[PDB]
Formats: C-alpha cells, structure tokens, sequence
RNA sequence: GCCCGGAUAGCUCAGGGUAGAGCAGGGGAUUGAAAAUCCCCGUGUCCUUGGUUCGAUUCCGAGUCCGGGCACCA
RNA sequence: GGGCCUGACUGCGAGGCCUGCAAGCCGAGCAGGGGCGAAAGCCGGGCCUAGUGAACCGGUGGUCCCGUGUGGAAGGGCCAU
RNA sequence: UGGUGUUGGCUCUUGGUCGCGCCUGCGUAGGAUAGGUGGGAGCCUGUGAACCCCCGCCUCCGGGUGGGGGGGAGGCGCCGG
RNA sequence: GGGGGGAACCUGGGGAACUGAAACAUCUCAGUACCCAGAGGAGAGGAAAGAGAAAUCGACUCCCUGAGUAGCGGCGAGCGA
C-alpha cells in the first residue's frame, strides 16, 4: 500500500453489499475496477464495483 | 393605483389568510372589469430557482376550468413562483374551489424529491385586474 | 464570600475536571480527564441596604434572594419596630423566614 | 476525517456577453555606456470533464492538483 | 508471445509442518456460483522463501440479534473493512 | 479575557434580521433606462389625461421615478418591423 | 438556657499520601487516616413526589441471602449495587 498503491472495496452491484477487499495502483489504473465475483448474498455472479474504503 | 382598483383593496386585508372556498366567494367581488376576467393562482414554490431535477413543469387536466376544456400546462419560472390559470371569473364558486384544489394538488404530485423548505412557501388567488389573496393550500 | 443570610446557601466544593479527546457522540476515540482537583463554587453574595422603622438595614443575600429581603420589608409592615437598634431589626426581620 | 479555497500567457496577477494588466522576451526611438523613459508585437479549451443559457473563465455537478483551515490519532 | 477471462472465489476442511503460548505455514476433498479447455483437467492470486503489527478504543457498509413497563427511538451485538 | 448575575435612567448615531410599502436592474439590434418567467386586449380619466411650475431624488448623463401648485379629455399596449 | 468533659461507638463540615496499577498521570489507596462541629446512651434513618414489571410491594434500621450477580473499568490494576 502507498498513497498511490491503495485499498478499495468491491460492491455488488445488484445489492450494494461491499463483498471484497482488494487494491489497485491508482496511477497505472485511474478507472473504477469492474470485476464479476461471486456475491454470497445474491448467491451468484455479479458485477462489483470499485468502492471508496 | 386607479378609483376601480383602490374600491376593491377594502374588500381584501393581507394579514388574514382565507380559505379555498373563502377566496372563490371574493373573486367574483374582486372581477370588476369589463370582461370575464380569469383567476389565477401564484405560488411560490420552496425549492431551488437556479437548478434542475428539483424543476417543477407538467400538466393538470382541470374538471371544469378555462371556459376559454381542462389541460393547463405550468412551469415554474426562473424564480420560485409558478403561475396558472384556474379558470374564468364567471364559474359559480363551487366550481372554483375545485379546480384551485386540483391545482394545487397537481403542484404537490409534481414536488421532486430533493427540495428543501416547506415547498408551498405561500399561495395566492386573484383575478387579471383585481388585488390578490392569500389561502391555505 | 461566605454564607447567604436568607436562603443560608454556603460556599459547596466541587471538582474542576479537565478532559481532552473527540466526544464519542463525534466520532471519537473518547474523552480522557487530564486532570481533576477541587475548587470551591460560592454564593453569588451581594449587598442589600434597605430601609426599614427609617433605620438602615443591611444584608448579605445571595442574588437569587435579592428579592426576598423586600418581602421581609413587606412583612415587616405591621411590626411593632419603632424605636429599635438596626441589630435587632434584622434580628426581627430575619425571624419572619 | 471535515470545512473554506485558488488554477486565467514565460513569471506575477485582477475579471452571465470580453479576454486583458505589471515586468520578463523581441523589434524600433534615444544613449558614450548601464539604465530609466517612449512606441509597437506577441505569450491562451481561463486545471479537467459533464451540464445551463442563444451563447460563458463567469452559474451549477463531477473530477485532478497544489494553497489554506480545524480537529483527531487506537 | 497470444486468445478468452476475474478462482486476487463464497461456505467449509481430512490430514500435517512448525511450535512454551500466541502466532506462522501446507493442504487433498465436498457444496454453491464461475473461468479457461474438444477433453483429461486446472483455477481459493503472483517459482519460492522478506514486503509486517496481538489487544483495547473508535470509524464506515451490511445484518436485523438485544432494546431497561410496552411500541418505537438512543445505544450496543453480529458479519465485512 | 468573552458571556451572564449584582446592573440602573436619558440621549445620539447606528447595523443585522423579520413583515409590508415602494423605487433602483442601460452588453448590442432598437420609438429607448428591457430584473426571471407567467398571466393578459384592455387598462390609466371628474378618486383628473396632453405638457407645464417647486422638485425625494437615483444616474450608465439620454433619461428612470414621485408628491403637489397650474390642469380640462387624451395617453399606453394587442397590432409589428 | 448555653459554655466544658467523656474509651470506643454516631452523625455532619472538610479531607491526604505512602501504596497498588510490577514505571505513571485518569484509576487505586479512600471519603480511609486525620482535623473540625454536634450529639447521646446510642446516634443516623423513618411513615413514599419509593420501589420497578410482579396486572406487584408497602416507613426506617440491622442480620442472612440475593452476588463477587447486574454492571462499572487507562474495559487495566481493580471497584461493585
Ligand atoms: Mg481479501
Ligand atoms: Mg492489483
Ligand atoms: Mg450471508
Ligand atoms: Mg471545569
Ligand atoms: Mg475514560
Ligand atoms: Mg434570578
Ligand atoms: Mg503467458
Ligand atoms: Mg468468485
Ligand atoms: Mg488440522
Ligand atoms: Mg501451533
Ligand atoms: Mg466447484
Ligand atoms: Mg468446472
Ligand atoms: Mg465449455
Ligand atoms: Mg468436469
Ligand atoms: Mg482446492
Ligand atoms: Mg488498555
Ligand atoms: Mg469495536
Ligand atoms: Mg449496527
Ligand atoms: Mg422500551
Ligand atoms: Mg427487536
Ligand atoms: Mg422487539
Ligand atoms: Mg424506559
Ligand atoms: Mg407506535
Ligand atoms: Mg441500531
Ligand atoms: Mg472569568
Ligand atoms: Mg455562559
Ligand atoms: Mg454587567
Ligand atoms: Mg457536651
Ligand atoms: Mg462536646
Ligand atoms: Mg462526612
Ligand atoms: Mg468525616
Ligand atoms: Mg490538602
Ligand atoms: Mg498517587
Ligand atoms: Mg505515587
Ligand atoms: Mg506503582
Ligand atoms: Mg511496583
Ligand atoms: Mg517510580
Ligand atoms: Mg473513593
Ligand atoms: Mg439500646
Ligand atoms: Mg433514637
Ligand atoms: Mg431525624
Ligand atoms: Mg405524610
Ligand atoms: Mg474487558
Ligand atoms: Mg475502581
Ligand atoms: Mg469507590
Ligand atoms: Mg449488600
Ligand atoms: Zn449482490
């Protein structure tokens, strides 16, 4: 982790529960990340959403 | 201010506030002027003037209005009035009342939902050349 | 100061705490008390000079009594107090409460 | 963490209809020189993107970055 | 080097390595819902061994567990960070 | 050292902010001093119009406005460049 | 009528530190020691503007229990209805 290399949850997009903790490097990666995970409360798969720690 | 519309004045008094069916049995008192005036019905919506989302605009089809049927359009202007006709001095008074009311509930029904303020801040009836009064919504 | 002679409310003792620290009903970690030690609170004690049989009269009163000495003077009214030392008029006077 | 803020040309800067000002640079006048003075000239998505308006650096939303402010830190 | 992709999974975990404790570590297999593959299969981040910090206090998103006569509310619990 | 108690009277000058009354709002095209939109073909006149006489006056210098002395039937908009 | 005395006990007004927290400041020691005032053979408290969930109880005091519970707590040492 730095100010650049930073922390960042991942929100289903379907029921707005983070699911997720992971990071990214803001610099070489401005873009929110989407990424398809396994959302436990949907019990499927859903986009999630880059969101704000 | 002119002899016909100073007459008028006494029959009005700002402070009281009147009510639906109080203002709609002075309107005829208050359209002294030679043709069917209308009525009107100004606002003064408690939102957000310079803005939009919070824009108050839509249509009301009134049961009587106009006699000019219904299908009045209004659009709250750049300040936070919104202004519409109700109908024509002539309409008995029970027939006023309920077009005021339709009104003003089209009003509400067309509220946003991010405003602040108690959204009718006041409301008033006239008449094209007659003075104005205050009502309770 | 010392002792209010109406309402006899005296000098009490009282802790001066001193806290540092975000409220937790601000979000904080909490309030923590960098030091505590005694002080004392007194009357808000106040001279009142009053006139009463045309002798001078005066009390020591904590300022909510204020008006209370008037009251005495009221009630003092149809007392026999003509002729009296200023002593044994506030004596007098003060054996109405 | 939250609140107030600036971004306008090389540097510094004031501003619902617009785009300029100081000296830096260059050309000319002048000088024994260095200047000072004097005349012209440049040097712009007015941070970014999105939205009002007929349109806007000007209003608003959203961003990015430095400037400031207050508080807190198990 | 390329093509598709998000398993840098959710619920668990037989059995071990290490070891005073507390930690640390490796993990087959089953379920859910996926990826890639014609398939066998592989996939619970990264060849590997560093890149870290017990608790307490508190923050934010869920959950709807408790709610001081009762219904709510305050405040707390629980999951995640 | 602020607030407040003990702590009162008169006055001058004052702002904030609440209600109502009214006036001020001039980039250019233009009858020329357009606040935002809406409503609205009549309104302003024996509750005195056309200019005129003292003017609160603001001014972007043309004018905007406002009470009255004089005053005795016409000004202002739809129209439309 | 008071004054002054009385071993302990009682109430009221004031009120420490060593120490413990294996340092320390909040916390503890402890409202203890101690000073002061008053009482009396006791003193204090006492006949609900109470308890608190029993649709209940019925002044106060003292013992046993409830209970090291409920809770309080640099949620530490500890304190404790
Ligand atoms: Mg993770
Ligand atoms: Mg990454
Ligand atoms: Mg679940
Ligand atoms: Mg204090
Ligand atoms: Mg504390
Ligand atoms: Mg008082
Ligand atoms: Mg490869
Ligand atoms: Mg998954
Ligand atoms: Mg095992
Ligand atoms: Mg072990
Ligand atoms: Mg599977
Ligand atoms: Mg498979
Ligand atoms: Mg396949
Ligand atoms: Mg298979
Ligand atoms: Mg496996
Ligand atoms: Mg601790
Ligand atoms: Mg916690
Ligand atoms: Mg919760
Ligand atoms: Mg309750
Ligand atoms: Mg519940
Ligand atoms: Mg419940
Ligand atoms: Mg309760
Ligand atoms: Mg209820
Ligand atoms: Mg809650
Ligand atoms: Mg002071
Ligand atoms: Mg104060
Ligand atoms: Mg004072
Ligand atoms: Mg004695
Ligand atoms: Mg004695
Ligand atoms: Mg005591
Ligand atoms: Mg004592
Ligand atoms: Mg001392
Ligand atoms: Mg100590
Ligand atoms: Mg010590
Ligand atoms: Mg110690
Ligand atoms: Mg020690
Ligand atoms: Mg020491
Ligand atoms: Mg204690
Ligand atoms: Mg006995
Ligand atoms: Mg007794
Ligand atoms: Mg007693
Ligand atoms: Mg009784
Ligand atoms: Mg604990
Ligand atoms: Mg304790
Ligand atoms: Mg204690
Ligand atoms: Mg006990
Ligand atoms: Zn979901």
């Amino acid at each position: 982790a730095s100010e650049v290399r930073i922390k960042l949850l991942l929100e289903c997009t379907e029921c707005k529960r983070r699911n997720y903790a992971t990071e990214k490097n803001k610099r070489n990666t401005p873009n929110k990340l989407e990424l398809r995970k396994y959302c436990p409360w949907c019990r499927k798969h859903t986009v999630h959403r880059e969101v704000k720690i | 201010h002119g002899k016909r519309y100073r007459a008028l004045l006494e029959k009005v008094d700002p402070n009281k506030v009147y009510t639906i069916d109080e203002a709609a049995r002075l309107v005829k008192e208050l359209a002294t002027a030679k043709f069917d005036e209308t009525v009107e019905v100004h606002a003064k919506l408690g939102i957000d003037p310079r803005r939009s989302d919070q824009n108050v605009r839509g249509t009301v089809s009134l049961p009587h209005g106009l006699g000019k049927a219904g299908r009045i359009e209004f659009r709250n202007d750049k300040t936070g009035a919104i202004h519409a006709p109700v109908g024509k001095a002539s309409f008995p008074p029970e027939k006023l009342a309920d077009n005021i009311r339709a009104f003003i509930r089209a009003l509400e029904a067309h509220k946003p939902e991010g405003a602040k303020g108690t959204f009718l801040r006041s409301v008033y009836v006239t008449t094209t050349m007659g003075p104005s009064v205050r009502i309770n919504p | 100061s010392k002792v209010c002679e109406i309402s006899g409310k005296r000098p009490i003792v009282a802790n001066s705490i001193q806290r540092r620290g975000k409220a937790k009903r601000e979000g904080g970690v909490g309030k923590k008390t960098t030091g505590i030690s005694k002080r004392r609170q007194y009357p808000n004690l106040q001279k009142v000079r009053v006139r009463v049989a045309g002798q001078e009269i005066t009390f020591r009163v904590a300022a909510s009594h204020i008006p209370k000495v008037y009251e005495l003077v009221e009630r003092a009214k149809g007392l026999k107090l003509e002729g009296l030392s200023p002593k044994e008029i506030k004596k007098e006077l003060l054996k109405l409460l």
